[PDB]
């Protein structure tokens, strides 16, 4: 099948997506846009780290393990990002605050 | 010697000792036919000197203008100086269309015309209407990188079949028993192991021996290895004396400037800025035989018209050609010229001088590639032995090769070797049981050379012969000097026992691979200098000042009706069969008659010898 | 007169010398009694000084790529690399980077060649009964597509400069082999262009390239393997 | 062939043949250091985002509490306008190089003379943007 070209494309789409989803966060902040930005950054980072792993962890035994721990770091980063968004000021507000002083 | 060298025996259907254009075409043919072939090469296939071959393949395909293969046949015959075999010349010129077609059908990126067909050009020695006409357009070129694309297409196309390449194996000798050939004994350069690739049909496609001379357009690997394997097996060579000295070679580097450039419009100019190719070739002009042009360029400096700072070379002018043509058809010589001579082809002319380029002689074969003996005045076929390419002398080139006929030679006669093998043998024929010590003399020589403490270095016996042949077997020859050269060469041969090598390892011992290449170069030099001294005539590329006439069985300038047919022993229209006693290094020279009857007398009658004036 | 002597630090390693460890030997070469390029110094050291220096050479004009090495930190055919006439430097002749060495300067290229074989570098037609009978037609505009692409001399200078081929050269094909794959894909006469692509649909064959573009700079022939790899990726996406 | 590649690795791994030097000897082309720094800025940005979401899940309190915690220990107008730059320069750099690599993905700007104008551009916009961002 096309599971490597479908990946390559899905990663370029997510990239351009994030590229547009970052500035529009500044232009018009929203809570739904917080959640979409959380999912964007966590999928971009999961795929990027995936690539890093694929390049540097040689060995099919160890590789699968590393990718599973990476899909866990990612499945929890997204959890904390959504939690924070729902229980705190959200990524937009948080940033603005820490960039107020 | 002995068990210090365990021998790995292989058994194949066919072994091809070479991976140039001819060797690759032959290996591809055998493997495609079905035969279990093995290409033994000492260089990665696409590393072969074929790559250095800017200039297309001649083929009478009628794209530019209506053309016939019989005009190409005539052209060839004439340019050979009637010392070429009009049966192999007939076969080649007749199969050239279909050979270039099969080559384009393999993926070779031929330059295309406005109608989508192979773009041909014009070289020196071609014509139309059996000469009577003008320049012809038959050269199917791959945009000035024809040899590179040929080698890459044929190699990648042989990857499609079970061609078991032995890359970087040095072939040392043929495995001859009871007069026939059972394969080769080779040296793995990587680990130093001796390998015996037994087979049923050996194809020797090892290229020429251009490194016998100090200045050559040839690669470092053109050392006459197959010609010397043939010499060391008791089989003759042929017309070795004839060495083409391509006229347009860079003054300093000796690189190639493609006779295509000329065919595009480029001109040769002396110190006076005149196209001397008129005084000599009133029609052929720049595009003439590579023997007339080379000697004329020599006969411009000889008389003091050299346009060099030291007055030792002439210019080749290309800036009069449009930049688009310069870069669209000649993209390679632009780089070459700039990266070596520092000349910009679009602005200033390139310095050029005649340097050794092609060896018309080699292993005597017939039009099928089968290597020939000569027993009691008859042509006997050595069984299981074939040769193709520059290594062979089917005498499709005779005394002088036409430009673009050498790449055609490779494809057409690699096909001929493969086709002859698939019609004479079946895939799977049980290899005879070779004796258990076959090829011992090759291993004992390799040992005697790996541990060859002596006095004279291997780089010094080369430079010695290279400059003794550059001084004594140059474009112009004269007995009084061809005998000094014969002496010097015989003596340097004697001095092949006082050799000193330094590398005593087995892995990539290139000091050994090069002392072996010097043992082959000294055998090709002995024979070429003796055949040249003995040939008391002037024909094709062999030009002697003390005999300035081409002797033939008649005086073909005059009517041949009342003439007495000079006996074979007197006239010099015969091939020089050379032998060397490898122990004493003495060269005995026999003489074989030129085959004139073509393959089909009715199709194209024998072209009578005439006055080869361009 | 007044000889100009340049220093050449050259990577040595002898397989037969027991326990030999890779080192650097220096050879002061006189620049007046030698040619201008680096292969001329190496051939001079081999013919006049140390007759055990091992390197590959064949054409001496840069048309075949046997003399590929790492001169002064750049993968460049040695026959076309001019000697730096600044005699306060020491040329660092090194074998191709991150490749097993047979002896001193000769890398083991047999995996490079096997990977080239794996991409099927030959014309494939769906109907091969008419092979050799007629000149396959191809327009001059469709023949221009293969310019800059068919002129590869397979010198590995590009592949052995690619950081991704260093790490995963077991499974990644590298810029030279991929460029050739591309070449074949866009040959107007080939009839397996949607099957030559399919063969690259694993996470390693093609998709280890991350446009470091370290192959286009080192190419001694001025070709562009990384733009080829980019075209291949746009063809693998937009079938 | 597969067999030829398995035999290359089976022979060279188990042999005594050394592996020629590479990263030490190889000169660093600018874009090579511009790609290693895009992999480094990506791993860095991802590490940040990840430890910030973990913090979010475990760390007790609020973000405004930790904010005023750091505010309490006043740092000045210079440490702030430098910590911001050091915290946003990876993000800017990365994002710009990202757009470069997306342009390259569409097969544009892949000629040597252009990879260096792209380089310079990227690095300039990196600094220029970083500052501007941390002058807010
Ligand atoms: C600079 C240059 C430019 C040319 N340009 C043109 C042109 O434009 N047009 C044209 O028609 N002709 C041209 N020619 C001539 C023509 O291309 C050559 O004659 C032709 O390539 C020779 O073919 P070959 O396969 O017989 O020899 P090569 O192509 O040289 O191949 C010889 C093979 O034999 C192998 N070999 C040799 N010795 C041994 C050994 N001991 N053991 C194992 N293997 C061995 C080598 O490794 C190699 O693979 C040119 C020649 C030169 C030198
Ligand atoms: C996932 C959490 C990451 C936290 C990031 C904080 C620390 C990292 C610093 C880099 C990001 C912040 C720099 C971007 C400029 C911020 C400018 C700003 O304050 O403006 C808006 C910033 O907030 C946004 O809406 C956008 C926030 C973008 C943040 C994207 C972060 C993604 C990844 C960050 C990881 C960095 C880690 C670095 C490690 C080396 C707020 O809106 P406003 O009040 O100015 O006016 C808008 C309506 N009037
Ligand atoms: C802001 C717009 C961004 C763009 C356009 C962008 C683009 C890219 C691109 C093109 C790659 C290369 C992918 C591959 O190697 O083929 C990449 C890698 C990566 N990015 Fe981003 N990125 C952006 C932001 C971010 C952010 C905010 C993060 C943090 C999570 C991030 C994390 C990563 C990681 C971890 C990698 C993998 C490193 C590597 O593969 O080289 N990126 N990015
Ligand atoms: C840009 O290409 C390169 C890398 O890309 C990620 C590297 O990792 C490396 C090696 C560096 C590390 C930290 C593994 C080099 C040399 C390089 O050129
Ligand atoms: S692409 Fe350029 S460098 Fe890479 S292998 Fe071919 S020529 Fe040599
Ligand atoms: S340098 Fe290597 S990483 Fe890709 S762009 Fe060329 S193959
Ligand atoms: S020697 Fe053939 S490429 Fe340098």
């Amino acid at each position: 099948s096309k599971a490597a070209s479908l990946h390559w494309t899905s990663e370029r789409v997510v990239s351009v997506l994030l590229l547009g989803l970052l500035p529009a966060a500044y232009l018009n902040p929203c809570s739904a846009m917080d959640y979409s930005l959380a999912a964007a950054l966590t999928l971009h980072g999961h795929w990027g780290l995936g690539q890093v792993v694929t390049d540097y962890v040689h060995g099919d035994a160890l590789q699968k393990a590393a990718k599973a721990g990476l899909l866990a770091l990612s499945a929890l980063t997204f959890a904390g990002l959504c939690y924070f968004n729902y229980h705190d000021v959200g990524i937009c507000k948080a940033v603005a605050m820490l960039w107020k002083l | 010697i002995s068990a210090q060298y365990p021998v790995v025996d292989h058994e194949f259907d066919a072994v091809v000792v070479g991976a140039g254009g001819a060797g690759l075409r032959a290996a591809f043919g055998l493997s495609e036919a079905g035969f279990n072939t093995a290409c033994v090469t000492k260089l990665f296939p696409t590393r072969s000197h074929t790559v250095a071959a800017q200039g297309g393949i001649n083929a009478a395909l009628g794209n530019m203008e209506e053309d016939n293969w019989r005009w190409h046949f005539y052209d060839t015959v004439k340019g050979s100086d009637w010392l070429g075999d009009q049966d192999a010349i007939h076969y080649m010129t007749e199969q050239a269309p279909a050979a270039v077609v099969e080559l384009e059908n393999y993926g070779m990126p031929f330059s295309r015309t406005e109608d989508g067909k192979i773009y041909q050009r014009a070289f020196g020695g071609q014509s139309l209407k059996f000469g009577k006409g003008g320049q012809a357009h038959r050269c199917c070129c791959v945009a000035d990188r024809t040899g590179h694309s040929l080698l890459h297409t044929l190699y990648g196309r042989s990857l499609r079949y079970d061609t078991s390449y032995f890359v970087e194996y040095f072939a040392l000798d043929l495995l001859m028993e009871n007069g026939e050939c059972r394969g080769v004994i080779a040296l793995c350069i990587e680990d130093g192991s001796i390998h015996r690739i037994r087979a049923k049909n050996t194809v020797v496609a090892t290229g020429g021996y251009g490194r016998t001379y100090f200045s050559c357009t040839s690669a470092h690997t053109s050392t006459g290895d197959g010609t010397a394997m043939i010499t060391r097996a008791g089989l003759p060579c042929q017309d070795l004396e004839f060495v083409q000295f391509h006229p347009t070679g860079i003054y300093g580097a000796g690189c190639l400037i493609t006779e295509g450039c000329r065919g595009e419009g480029g001109i040769l100019i002396n110190s006076q800025g005149e196209r001397f190719m008129e005084r000599y070739a009133p029609v052929a002009k720049d595009l003439a035989s590579r023997d007339v042009v080379s000697r004329s360029m020599t006969l411009e400096i000889r008389e003091g018209r050299g346009c060099g700072p030291e007055k030792d070379h002439v210019y080749l002018q290309l800036h009069h050609l449009p930049p688009e043509q310069l870069a669209t058809r000649l993209p390679g010589i632009s780089e070459t010229a700039m990266i070596f001579a520092g000349v910009d082809v679009t602005k200033e002319p390139i310095p050029v001088l005649p340097t050794v380029h092609y060896n018309m002689g080699g292993i005597p074969t017939n039009y099928k590639g089968q290597v020939l003996r000569h027993v009691n005045g008859q042509d006997q076929i050595v069984p299981g032995l074939y040769a193709c390419g520059e290594a062979a002398c089917a005498s499709v080139h005779g005394a002088n090769r036409l430009g673009a006929n050498s790449l055609l030679d490779l494809v057409v006669f690699g096909r001929a070797c493969a086709l002859s093998i698939e019609e004479s043998c079946r895939p799977g024929d049980k290899v005879p049981p070779i004796k258990p010590n076959a090829g011992e003399e090759s291993v004992m020589n390799l040992d005697k050379l790996r541990f060859a403490d002596g006095s004279i270095r291997t780089s010094e016996l080369r430079l010695s012969m290279q400059k003794s042949m550059q001084n004594h077997a140059a474009v112009f020859r004269v007995g009084s000097v061809l005998q000094e050269g014969c002496g010097k060469i015989s003596k340097l041969y004697g001095d092949l026992k006082h050799l000193k090598t330094f590398d005593r390892g087995m892995v990539w011992n290139t000091d050994l691979v090069e002392t072996l290449e010097l043992q082959n170069l000294m055998l090709c030099a002995l024979q070429t200098i003796y055949g040249a001294e003995a040939r008391k005539e002037s024909r094709g590329a062999h030009a002697r000042e003390d005999y300035k006439v081409r002797i033939d069985e008649y005086d073909y300038s005059k009517p041949i009706q009342g003439q007495q047919k000079k006996p074979f022993e007197e006239h010099w229209r015969k091939h020089t069969l050379s032998y060397v006693d490898v122990g004493t290094g003495k060269v005995t020279l026999e003489y074989r008659p030129v085959i004139d009857k073509t393959l089909n007398e009715a199709d194209c009658a024998t072209v009578p010898p005439a006055i080869r004036s361009y | 007169t007044a000889p100009r002597i340049k220093k050449f630090a050259i990577y040595r390693w002898d397989p037969d010398k027991a326990g030999d460890k890779p080192h650097m030997q220096t050879y002061e070469v006189d620049l007046n009694k030698c040619g201008p390029m680096v292969l001329d110094a190496l051939i001079k050291i081999k013919n006049e000084v140390d007759s055990t220096l091992t390197f590959r050479r064949s054409c001496r004009e840069g048309i075949c790529g046997s003399c590929a090495m790492n001169i002064n930190g750049g993968n460049t055919l040695a026959c076309t690399r001019r000697i730096d006439t600044n005699l306060n430097k020491v040329s660092k002749i090194y074998p191709l980077p991150h490749m097993y060495v047979i002896k001193d300067l000769v890398p083991d290229l047999s995996n490079f060649y096997a990977q080239y074989k794996s991409i099927e570098p030959y014309l494939k037609k769906k109907d091969e009964s008419q092979e050799g009978k007629q000149q396959y037609l191809q327009s001059i505009e469709e023949r221009e597509k293969l310019d800059g692409l068919y002129e590869c001399i397979l010198c590995a200078c590009c592949s052995t400069s690619c950081p991704s081929y260093w790490w995963n050269g077991d499974k990644y094909l590298g810029p030279a082999v991929l460029m050739q794959a591309y070449r074949w894909m866009i040959d107007s006469r080939d009839d397996f262009t949607e099957e030559r692509l399919a063969k690259l649909q694993d996470p390693f064959s093609l998709y280890r390239c991350h446009t470091i573009m370290n192959c286009t700079r080192t190419c001694p022939k001025g070709l562009n393997p990384g733009k080829a790899i980019a075209e291949i990726k746009k063809m693998m996406a937009t079938y | 062939a597969k067999e030829e590649m398995e035999r290359f690795w089976n022979k060279n791994i188990g042999s005594n043949r050394p592996l020629s030097p590479h990263i030490t000897i190889y000169s660093w082309s600018l874009p090579m250091a511009m790609s290693i720094c895009h992999r480094g800025t990506g791993i860095a940005l991802s590490a940040g985002v990840s430890l910030f979401g973990m913090s979010a899940l475990l760390l007790p309190g609020n973000f405004e509490s930790y904010l005023e915690l750091v505010k309490s220990l006043c740092l000045g107008p210079a440490l702030i306008h430098t910590a911001k730059f050091a915290l946003v320069f990876p993000l800017m750099y990365h994002t710009w190089n990202g757009i470069r690599h997306l342009m390259w993905d569409l097969g544009k700007g892949l000629k040597i003379p252009q990879l260096y104008q792209s380089g310079v551009v990227v690095l300039v916009l990196t600094v220029l943007s970083s500052m501007g961002l941390a002058a807010m």
